[PDB]
């Protein structure tokens, strides 16, 4: 009845529903874009951010460096977390986890917030989380750097600072990176979770995870209490992706459907841009240039790895290599390969023959894909240099893309290729502008455009939707995009950052079981229809309730039948007094009196006791309970 | 008697029987009879 | 309102382990082995309990396969693809991917080791895995409106 | 041609009934109607020529004609108004309108949102359907209009609620009264949501069905075959009262000339 | 309830030493009935100043006036609606501003139409309720009970007091004096808000709120009409169905405006502007508002005019815009219908008219329009502009 | 009324009465309430209730805690079994009693 | 077991008064194929209505002041009995569900003290017993 929206970010939600008895957190997510006001952490201490300028105000300028006119903050990189004092996380029961996406920030609300409940997540997405947060604690920690810069955050300060640094939001509730101590804390509280799963909560509510089609384990969530259904639809895909496609069927009869994880740039059309990023990284090759195509580890790297796979050899560029560098490489190329029953019909089927399942093991084999843990490593010893790099952050802030950056921005034959939409590359590379590097934005979403959701919407027919606000609007970037739109019949009610929802979806009749014995002992009627009725005890056990063995009458009494029938039952000398409406009968024996209103009767008995249960059984002849 | 109308609803809505335990004896049956 | 169990395999012994299981009108066959060691026409459980001369997928509405041993699955071609059932047919991932080879290793034993007059053969056994549903671990799956 | 039998009262422009005729206002029903009789108005209606046009007194043949297919819905749907009100030719002028001007046989589809109102006391003018019994001072008149004709049904006020004054009889008894085509298309009670497209749903699956049927003499060797299904058409009623068989029993005779 | 009716039969001024029983029963009696209405009365409309710091503090509700009985067939009076309505209400007996006492013989005088389901009981709570006056009143006839209802009240702080209030409220609301509900209204905002007991607080407080509607209806029975909009419009922002809460307290605000509308309309009186409130009115209650809405076209039919600043050309109401438009044609009579000021063009006259080619038509259009954007907002917005901007047609109809 | 913020409160309560333990006085007002409340439908308001019994509690509180060993909720229970946990760690001499139900709940 | 939904107000008011010697008393409404516990009132409010009810009035064997027969009878509840709520009035009277006793004057027949003695059928023990004591078990 009650949703706790816990973050503005649309594709990185963080939402509680105090539903039934439980409160069920909905994803976790990390808006990871506050690095990008932070100067990037290189792998080595660079001449030109060390040597940037301080900006000036009037009173610190230590704190803040400005770069080709943005200001930046001279400080670790930290992280927007979800509103976590809006709603005490003590009382949170059950975490359900969707992608790897948004299994981060999972360790600061499972250490620092006093969590104590369960998480619930499918095995490839635990899997490959632990990889990211792996990475990323990897990445901070590898050349740490202090957190001097504390006086941009007042609020009388960050006002005058310029636009992007102005406009970030929740900046005194952003932290620093948590350490893997927390991490592997956090992964040990989770109970792994497979498709169609039936995970019952304390009794009360089912829980199941259905493939959304998005990624390796990313899973939608269905919740229900056998008579109120709540959807959760995250981060899901329709393409002819490697995981098993959506399962819209099982969404159908859902009360609420809370949705979120919707694409970002909608205009783009994934194969599409999927061919341009083949054919720029061809061009630029061919002209003996670099590539740098920062990315996740295991994201839509080996999508657009399989693409370049098949391009490459027609191309006449097998002679290139292919660099992937990232401390937690191997592990992802491993997982991918492994989880093989997580695929399609079409991927899964290469199960029954010998053969893994994607086609980058050909890649390995052939010497094609090289991957590497870092760059000191063999990496040093193996680099040629008209190559293609897949490595670092996409936020351009830690990782070896930091490096990479910094190597190759100097000369226009080097490019770098975005292809992660969910950090605004313009802003990402910010720290770097006076570059001459060939910058090209091709980015690669998968996900559900507006199109494709209002197909699905209009097939599942929810009752009531949710989703975040940026969606009940069309993108400011375009701003009169009446397509780019969440249409439905009802409004489609919407939600911002900590803003609570009351959902309208309050209803009766909660089930419960009857047992045979007491069932032998209840008999039904007829009426205008069947009827019974119970006297029993009720007994509740985990919220599953027991019907164990141990005022208001209804039929059809009208005057006449109530003169005429029961007129010579059984007693004697009955008078009948002329009321208005009604009839008045009373007995002479001990003035015992039945008195009739319209629709109703009721039986008085003067100083007589024995007869009174005779006199209401003989009413009872033609009377139920309805 | 609503234990009777639920049993009854149920065991109207049923299917076909196995032809050996029709044919079965003290609830058991002799299997592989043409050997 | 009864639960019927009819073990025509593996009842006191082990192997053809094949057990019939009436819960709610809904019959289902619990494994489909074979036993070892019998020369002719007791290798594959009785399936003429069932009404033979008669289409077989109309009684049973499921098939489930516990593992690929040949004592739990080595019946499941000749019994599918001969005696007419092409209902549907559950094992897990693994079990669908070891179950056809062993098949085919054991068929090659009796063509090539005993006499195969009565025995099934390799596009036969390809014919069965067709019907096949895989099931994944914990998936509490609909076979039918009620059956899960 | 034929012309839509659009009240020409002040009150057709406002919501009906006293208080409310059915569900929302009337833009809410016209975009139900539009809603779930675009599929077959796209597909049945397409030669049907009606204006959503405006009148004084009753409907007239002004603007040109035009093929309106899909605009139906808008006819009712944020529609203009005129400074007139004439109760008197709402119903009755337009009928005699169309049974004139338009003849008792064309495609005419009379779908819209009006008032339907009568006077507040002893002014109740039934005559303009149900002339054959009430008001037969008219009855040698062209009322009740006896030709084909769209179905116009007035469900506004509910039976139980203006049965209060005795008024429930003249609110009642209009769609029941219209030429008795069919079948009485008259409910009495409370409104719903689902009621806005209850009248213009009685023809979403009354377009075209399947058949089976085959005409041949005898047994013949090149027999034609009739794939498409025709409209229904029976010649008695013992002989057809289920969907056609075929007997065993096939012979040809007769002579054929003309 | 009906005990009182054989206490009283005997000498009121008995004599102290030959009739010391019989006086001292009367007393003890009358004392009793006293206490009793006045816990019943404090129970019923002060829920939240007889609750303790702990206890829930509901919202309390109030005793509205008797519009219903008026509309009723029961107390259909052909000729004592206009004027009869404040002697309907009190009886004229509660002249003065009895606290802690009232002096009322109204019970006698009529009765309480109330159902089975309608009210708790058709019997006892009813005539319990119905009593109360009656009760008091006769308690009153004997000297020592009114020296001691008196000295209670002066003792007690009647206006601080949570029982005494309430019976002064419930006084002044059968007896028609706004003046003492809207001083009660105003000292149960203070009184609640500045106490550390727990009860509403501030000017948004349920108390207050049914205090103002019981002085809106009270102004209305004393023929008001503009003090009772006012009124009705201030707290928006023998038995009567209302809840207890203050948000259905704004939606019955209305009811005694319709119902003194209505009573002029089927008057002799021809008052157009009570015929337009009673046309705005009939979307309150159905069907009961039909016979309203009667009245209020029998009403237009006599007059033969209307002038009122915005009835169509702004404001939104459905049964009002529907009514109006039926009205301007011969079915409201013939009258000239004017919705805009000194607009309307001509509809009570034949339907074969140019008049303007398409200058009326496109502002008419655009009125309409206007309403039908506005048509899902609350009446009770449009209500209170008409209240203010065309308060000259609300004092014609109130005198 | 609500029972989220009744279950707040009781976290304030006891938050209040961790902060002054040397208060005997408070902490048998709270004890007390904390028994008022804990009858209450909602399981977060009996689970803190039982968090300020496990707190805070002379040193009969064995008892009552004890009570809510056969809870319908199951967190009820584990919240009833470490209320009893934290009364052993404050100090108290649990009774043997308390090892039959224990082994139920096993 | 029988598979029934049970509307959530009376499920609630189960243990608001049956927590702490408990009943639960409802009509079972198979309707449209499917069976719908509720209470009383829910049942009227599915869809033939006709309430039965007890509002007898005993004639007082007790012959004493108006105060005895009026203000002392009614204090019967608090002796033996069990399973009956508490709720206080400064007025006195015992509101225990569909329970009145303060009905009127003592004696309005003509004839021996008359009180009204009321019940319904779940709360029948407090009724009867009352009818019973009163019919001749409290001589003058
Ligand atoms: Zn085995």
């Amino acid at each position: 009845m009650k949703l706790y929206c816990l973050s503005g970010h649309p594709t990185l939600p963080c939402n509680v529903l105090k539903f039934k008895s439980t409160t069920i957190m909905l994803d976790c997510g990390l808006d990871m874009t506050s690095t990008l006001n932070f100067l990037p952490l290189p792998l080595v201490q660079s001449p030109r951010l060390s040597n940037l300028p301080g900006w000036s105000l009037k009173d610190l300028d230590k704190e803040l460096k400005e770069c080709s006119g943005h200001v930046f903050v001279d400080s670790v990189p930290e992280f927007c977390l979800p509103e976590t004092e809006l709603i005490d996380l003590s009382t949170v029961d059950v975490i359900l986890i969707s992608n790897y996406h948004c299994m981060m920030a999972l360790p600061y609300i499972t250490e620092h917030t006093g969590f104590t409940g369960t998480v619930y997540a499918t095995e490839p997405t635990v899997q490959i989380g632990r990889l990211l947060m792996e990475e990323l604690v990897n990445f901070i920690e590898r050349v740490p750097k202090a957190q001097s810069a504390s006086l941009w955050k007042n609020k009388d300060i960050q006002r005058l600072l310029p636009s992007p640094l102005k406009d970030a939001v929740e900046v005194s509730t952003w932290r620093r990176c948590y350490t893997m101590q927390e991490v592997n804390s956090a992964l040990s509280k989770i109970q792994l979770v497979g498709y169609s799963q039936k995970i019952e909560l304390f009794g009360a509510v089912q829980v199941t995870p259905l493939s959304s089609g998005y990624a390796l384990g990313s899973s939608n969530w269905i919740i229900q209490s056998h008579y109120e259904k709540v959807s959760y639809v995250s981060g899901s895909s329709l393409l002819t992706t490697h995981p098993q496609p959506m399962d819209q069927a099982s969404l159908k009869n859902s009360d609420v459907l809370v949705l979120t994880g919707l694409t970002q740039i909608p205009t783009a059309n994934p194969d599409g841009m999927v061919g341009e990023f083949c054919s720029n990284l061809a061009l630029t090759v061919r002209n003996g240039g670099n590539v740098l195509v920062p990315c996740y580890p295991s994201g839509v790297i080996y999508d657009l790895l399989e693409c370049l796979y098949q391009y490459i050899d027609s191309a006449g560029l097998s002679s290139v290599p292919l660099y992937f560098i990232s401390p937690v490489a191997n592990s992802s190329l491993e997982f991918s390969q492994i989880f093989a029953e997580w695929l399609c019909h079409n991927k899964q089927s290469k199960v029954y023959l010998p053969e893994p399942p994607f086609p980058h093991a050909e890649l390995i084999q052939t010497n094609k894909l090289k991957h590497y843990p870092s760059i000191h490593g063999d990496f040093s010893n193996d680099f040629r240099q008209p190559c293609v790099v897949f490595t670092g952050h996409p936020s351009l802030r830690f990782g070896d893309v930091v490096h990479f950056m910094e190597l190759w921005g100097k000369s226009s034959l080097n490019t770098v290729i975005f292809t992660e939409p969910d950090f605004s590359y313009l802003e990402a590379l910010a720290p770097y502008q006076p570059l001459a590097m060939k910058c090209i934005y091709c980015p690669i979403d998968t996900r559900l455009n507006f199109i494709q959701v209002s197909k699905l919407l209009k097939e599942v027919q929810p009752l009531h939707v949710v989703c975040p606000e940026q969606y009940t609007q069309p993108p400011p970037a375009q701003s009169h995009r009446m397509d780019l739109m969440i249409d439905c019949q009802p409004p489609a009610m919407s939600y911002r950052r900590a803003e609570v929802l009351a959902l309208p979806f309050k209803r009766r009749y909660e089930k419960i079981e009857i047992m045979p014995e007491l069932a032998d002992s209840l008999v039904p009627m007829e009426i205008k229809i069947s009827l019974a009725t119970v006297s029993a005890v009720l007994h509740t056990k985990d919220n599953k309730h027991l019907l164990q063995p141990p005022p208001l009458l209804s039929g059809s009494i009208p005057v006449e039948q109530f003169v005429q029938t029961l007129e010579k039952h059984g007693f004697s000398d009955i008078k009948v007094e002329d009321t208005a409406k009604g009839h008045i009968v009373l007995l002479q024996e001990a003035e015992t009196l039945i008195q009739i209103e319209e629709d109703s009767t009721h039986i008085i008995c003067d100083n007589d006791e024995m007869l009174r249960v005779r006199l209401r059984d003989l009413v009872l002849k033609f009377l139920q309970k309805f | 008697s609503l234990w009777s109308n639920r049993i009854n609803t149920a065991n109207s809505r049923k299917h076909q029987e196995f032809a050996g335990r029709l044919n079965s004896v003290n609830n058991r049956a002799e299997l592989y009879q043409h050997l | 309102p009864e639960i019927r169990v009819t073990p025509l395999g593996a009842g006191q012994d082990v192997g053809r382990s094949c057990i019939l299981v009436s819960i709610a009108g809904k019959n289902v066959m619990l494994d489909c082995g074979m036993h070892m060691g019998f020369n002719d026409d007791r290798r594959f459980p009785d399936f003429s309990y069932i009404t033979q001369n008669g289409r077989l997928t109309d009684f049973l509405d499921c098939v489930i396969i516990s593992h690929f041993h040949l004592d739990h699955c080595g019946a499941l071609p000749y019994f599918s693809e001969m005696v007419g059932y092409d209902g549907p047919i559950y094992m897990t991932h693994p079990t669908q991917a070891i179950c056809p080879i062993l098949l085919e290793d054991y068929r090659k034993i009796a063509v090539d080791k005993k006499g195969e007059a009565n025995f099934f053969t390799s596009q036969m056994i390809k014919d069965c895995m067709k019907k096949v549903v895989a099931v994944h671990l914990h998936q509490t799956v609909q076979v039918d409106d009620e059956l899960e | 041609p034929t012309v839509v039998v659009m009240d020409v009262s002040l009150s057709m422009t406002r919501p009906v009934s006293i208080e409310g005729s059915e569900e929302y206002q009337r833009k809410h029903l016209a975009a139900h109607g539009l809603t779930m009789l675009f599929e077959h108005m796209a597909t049945n209606y397409k030669l049907e020529f009606t204006a959503l046009v405006v009148f004084s007194s009753l409907w007239e043949l002004m603007v040109p004609f035009t093929r309106d297919y899909n605009t139906l819905q808008e006819a009712l749907s944020n529609m203009d108004d005129y400074d007139k009100t004439c109760l008197e030719s709402a119903l009755v002028g337009v009928c005699n309108i169309v049974q004139q001007e338009w003849g008792g046989a064309i495609p005419c589809q009379v779908v819209l949102v009006t008032d339907g109102c009568l006077g507040i006391g002893r002014g109740s003018l039934r005559h303009s359907l149900a002339t054959q019994n009430q008001r037969s001072e008219s009855n040698r008149f062209p009322l009740p209009f006896p030709f084909p004709s769209k179905l116009y049904i007035m469900c506004m006020a509910n039976l139980e609620e203006l049965q209060s004054t005795d008024s429930l009889e003249c609110l009642e008894r209009l769609i029941d009264l219209n030429n008795g085509e069919g079948q009485i298309f008259t409910i009495d009670g409370p409104l719903c949501l689902k009621n806005v497209q209850s009248m213009f749903g009685k023809l979403i699956d009354l377009a075209y069905t399947p058949f089976h049927a085959v005409l041949k003499c005898g047994h013949l060797t090149a027999d034609v075959q009739v794939f498409p299904r025709p409209e229904p058409f029976v010649v008695d009623e013992e002989i057809d009262p289920i969907p056609k068989v075929i007997n065993t029993d096939l012979e040809i005779v007769g002579f054929i000339d003309i | 309830l009906h005990r009182m009716k054989d206490l009283c039969r005997y000498m009121n001024n008995f004599d102290s030493e030959a009739h010391a029983k019989y006086k001292n029963q009367v007393v003890y009696s009358t004392m009793l009935v006293f206490f009793k209405n006045a816990f019943q009365y404090v129970n019923s409309i002060q829920p939240s100043l007889f609750q303790g710091p702990n206890a829930p503090s509901q919202v309390p509700l109030v005793l509205l006036e008797d519009v219903s009985n008026v509309y009723g067939d029961v107390e259909i009076d052909r000729n004592k609606h206009i004027h009869k309505k404040r002697k309907l209400a009190e009886g004229r007996e509660k002249t003065m501003s009895s606290d802690d006492e009232d002096c009322s013989a109204k019970g006698r005088n009529r009765h309480i139409v109330v159902n089975k389901a309608e009210l708790a009981n058709s019997t006892e709570v009813l005539e319990s309720f119905k009593l109360a006056r009656e009760s008091w009143e006769l308690l009153y006839s004997l000297e020592f009970l009114d020296k001691e209802f008196t000295r209670i009240c002066l003792a007690w702080k009647t206006d601080t007091w949570l029982w005494l209030r309430i019976f002064l409220t419930d006084m002044i609301i059968y007896q028609g004096q706004y003046k003492k509900a809207i001083a009660s209204l105003h000292h149960l905002a203070a009184l609640q808000g500045s106490i550390s007991q727990p009860q509403i607080t501030g000017q948004g407080t349920l108390e207050h709120q049914r205090a103002l509607i019981q002085l809106a209806t009270c102004h209305f029975a004393l023929g008001e009409y503009r003090m009772t909009c006012e009124k009705v419009l201030d707290l928006m922002c023998d038995l009567k169905l209302l809840p207890c809460t203050s948000k259905a307290i704004m939606p019955y605000c209305l009811h005694l405006m319709l119902a003194c509308f209505k009573l002029r309309a089927f008057t002799d009186n021809r008052d157009d502007m009570a015929l337009g409130h009673v046309i705005v009115l009939l979307q309150q209650e159905w069907p009961r508002g039909e016979n309203l809405f009667l009245k209020a076209v029998n009403k237009i039919c006599q007059q033969g005019n209307f002038q009122y600043e915005n009835f169509f050309n702004y404001v939104t109401n459905i049964d009002m815009l529907e009514e109006f438009a039926y009205l301007r044609t011969q079915e409201g009579g013939k009258i000239h219908l004017e919705l805009l000021p000194n607009q309307g063009m001509l509809i009570k006259h034949h339907t074969v008219t140019r008049g303007i080619t398409k200058g009326v038509k496109e502002d008419f259009r655009l009125a309409m329009e206007r309403q039908v954007s506005r048509c899902g907002e609350n009446l009770m917005v449009v209500l209170h502009r008409f209240c203010i901007n065309e308060k000259i047609l609300l004092l014609q109809t109130l005198t | 009324k609500s029972h989220q913020v009744l279950a707040q409160l009781l976290d304030t309560l006891l938050a209040i009465g961790t902060k002054l333990p040397e208060n005997q006085a408070i902490q048998m007002r709270l004890v007390d309430v904390a028994c008022k409340h804990l009858t209450d439908t909602s399981h977060g308001v009996r689970n803190k209730c039982l968090q300020l019994l496990g707190n805070l509690g002379s040193l009969d509180v064995q008892k009552i805690i004890g009570d809510y060993f056969s809870d319908q909720d199951p967190r009820v229970r584990t919240a009833a079994i470490k209320a009893m946990l934290q009364l052993h760690e404050r100090g108290l001499k649990l009774h043997q009693t308390i090892y039959n139900q224990a082994c139920k709940l096993l | 077991s029988i598979p029934v939904g049970i509307s959530l107000g009376l499920l609630k008011r189960e243990m608001a008064q049956g927590l702490l010697p408990r009943l639960l008393h409802g009509t079972l409404i198979m309707k449209d194929s499917n069976f719908r516990l509720v209470s009383s009132e829910q049942a009227l409010k599915e869809l033939a209505e006709h309430q039965l009810r007890f509002t007898c009035r005993v004639h007082l064997h007790d012959t004493r002041k108006e105060q005895e027969t009026a203000l002392r009878v009614y204090s019967h509840l608090k002796s033996v009995l069990k399973d009956h709520c508490v709720q206080h009035l400064p007025d006195g009277s015992v509101t225990v569900e569909s329970v009145l006793l303060q009905a009127a004057a003592p004696s309005e027949d003509p004839g021996t003290k008359v009180l009204l003695v009321s019940w319904t059928y779940q709360d029948e023990e407090l009724g009867s017993f009352l009818t019973s004591l009163l019919k001749k078990g409290l001589p003058q």
